[PDB]
């Protein structure tokens, strides 16, 4: 990302939540194992965008060192046979 | 001391009776209606009307 | 205190809990009380799972020998209270080879005797096969001088053999002493001698074809009732196949024919008989060329 979490700080507890549900799985899958219910697979961000939400997306990536992978909604509607069902 | 199962014992018996006669006669025949008699723990006469049956 | 159910129990939760596989030798230990344990509540089951898991899983790693002879130890006392000795040959086949790499050969050696011998007690063996054929099995010792001339017996049998044989020769043959180390010397006489009277009828199938009761039972040194038990109980287990005339004397070896059976061998012949006339169509290249000199 382009900011980081401290660069941030005064959203915590959605800081803090963040954290644990992505990051943490790639870290230990093992832990969720041995108890054996499955990983987290999903996170949804609900709020009015670039108040904090954004730049808590972006913040994650970069400590992880995720490729953020950006999807516009209206480039998956190609007006072309199959074109929509190849990109997602 | 339930009648229930005391009825599938009796069936089952009958079974179990001829599966012995079976059994016994599988290495081959050429072999005396009186030994069977003796192994299996049974009459002459039984023996034989369940050997027919079979 | 005594407190054997109890302690099999924390054991149980606790070595799924703590490790997957992250240390192998603090989690060896606490498997090795379990296994202790498990022999004397009569819970076979959970040590025999257990042993499994952790011996596949040190032989990927790292290898240690010690290891491994620690879980064997505890496993054939279990596998006395059950019975199965084809069990105990392989689990001791796999650590043959991790013997025969790091550990000195006069371990070895008997090891070799005690899993040849565990096939003895058992009807037939696979395995057998494989151990026999070795180098290392039919020089050295008495102890497999005398096991490689065992299997041999049963082959060659007229079942008189047995109890010179069984007297004479115990190094080993109501003993062990680096696998049991016994298990009582009258209970071994038991799987040795239903073993060689079950090999002395099956060798006699092949090689008659007709024989009678009366000399079948000479072979047997038993009585007819007795002969007659022992047709029973492996014309069931369907090795052999034979008729019986109980009171005509004979012991058929026959079995089902059909026509079809016969046209295989005439097509078998014939097909001898091709085979035979490529050769002799290559030798008579050859033969001729020596001829003109």
């Amino acid at each position: 990302g382009e900011i980081t979490f401290d660069g941030i700080g005064g959203l915590t507890e959605q800081i803090r939540e963040l954290r644990e549900v992505i990051e943490l799985p790639l870290k230990n899958p093992e832990i969720f194992q041995r108890v054996g219910i499955k990983p987290p697979k999903g996170v949804l961000l609900y709020g009015p965008p670039g108040t904090g939400k954004t730049l808590l997306a972006k913040a994650v990536a970069a400590t992880i060192g995720a490729n953020f992978i950006f999807s516009p909604a209206s480039g998956i509607v190609d007006k072309y046979i199959g074109e929509s069902a190849r990109i997602i | 001391g339930d009648e229930l199962t005391r009825s599938h014992f009796n069936a089952l018996y009958d079974t179990l009776l001829e599966s012995n006669l079976c059994k016994i006669i599988e290495p081959f025949e050429c072999v005396e209606i009186s030994h069977i008699s003796k192994i299996i723990g049974l009459d002459t006469q039984q023996v034989e009307g369940k050997l027919s049956q079979m | 205190e005594g407190k054997i159910d109890e302690a099999a129990d924390i054991l149980c939760e606790l070595q799924v809990e703590t490790y997957g596989s992250m240390e192998m030798s603090e989690k060896i230990q606490f498997i090795l009380e379990q296994m202790e344990l498990s022999i004397l509540k009569g819970d076979y089951s959970q040590a025999t799972v257990l042993s499994r898991k952790i011996l596949k899983k040190t032989f990927k790693n790292p290898k240690y020998e010690s290891l491994k002879l620690e879980y064997y130890n505890l496993l054939v006392k279990i596998s006395l209270h059950k019975r199965e000795y084809l069990e105990v040959a392989q689990y001791l086949q796999e650590i043959y080879q991790t013997d025969a790499i790091k550990s000195d050969e006069a371990k070895w050696k008997p090891v070799l005797s005690h899993i040849v011998y565990f096939l003895v007690l058992s009807p037939y063996g696979n395995l057998q096969n494989d151990l026999i054929h070795k180098i290392q099995n039919d020089n050295n010792l008495k102890k497999l001088e005398s096991q490689e001339s065992l299997v041999k017996l049963f082959t060659t049998n007229e079942l008189m053999r047995w109890p010179i044989v069984q007297k004479t020769y115990e190094p080993v043959l109501n003993e062990d002493d680096l696998a049991f180390g016994g298990e009582a010397n009258k209970h071994h006489w038991e799987d040795l001698q239903k073993r060689v009277i079950e090999h002395n009828l099956r060798v006699i199938s092949e090689y008659y074809s007709r024989i009678t009761l009366l000399r079948l039972n000479e072979l047997l040194d038993l009585t007819e009732s007795q002969t007659e038990t022992y047709i029973s109980d492996l014309v069931n287990q369907g090795i052999i196949y034979a008729k019986v005339n109980r009171p005509a004397k004979i012991v058929n070896f026959e079995k089902p024919k059909n026509s079809s059976q016969l046209l295989n061998e005439w097509s078998h012949n014939v097909d001898e008989l091709l085979e035979h006339i490529e050769t002799i169509g290559h030798l008579i290249t050859k033969e001729e060329i020596m001829h003109g000199l």
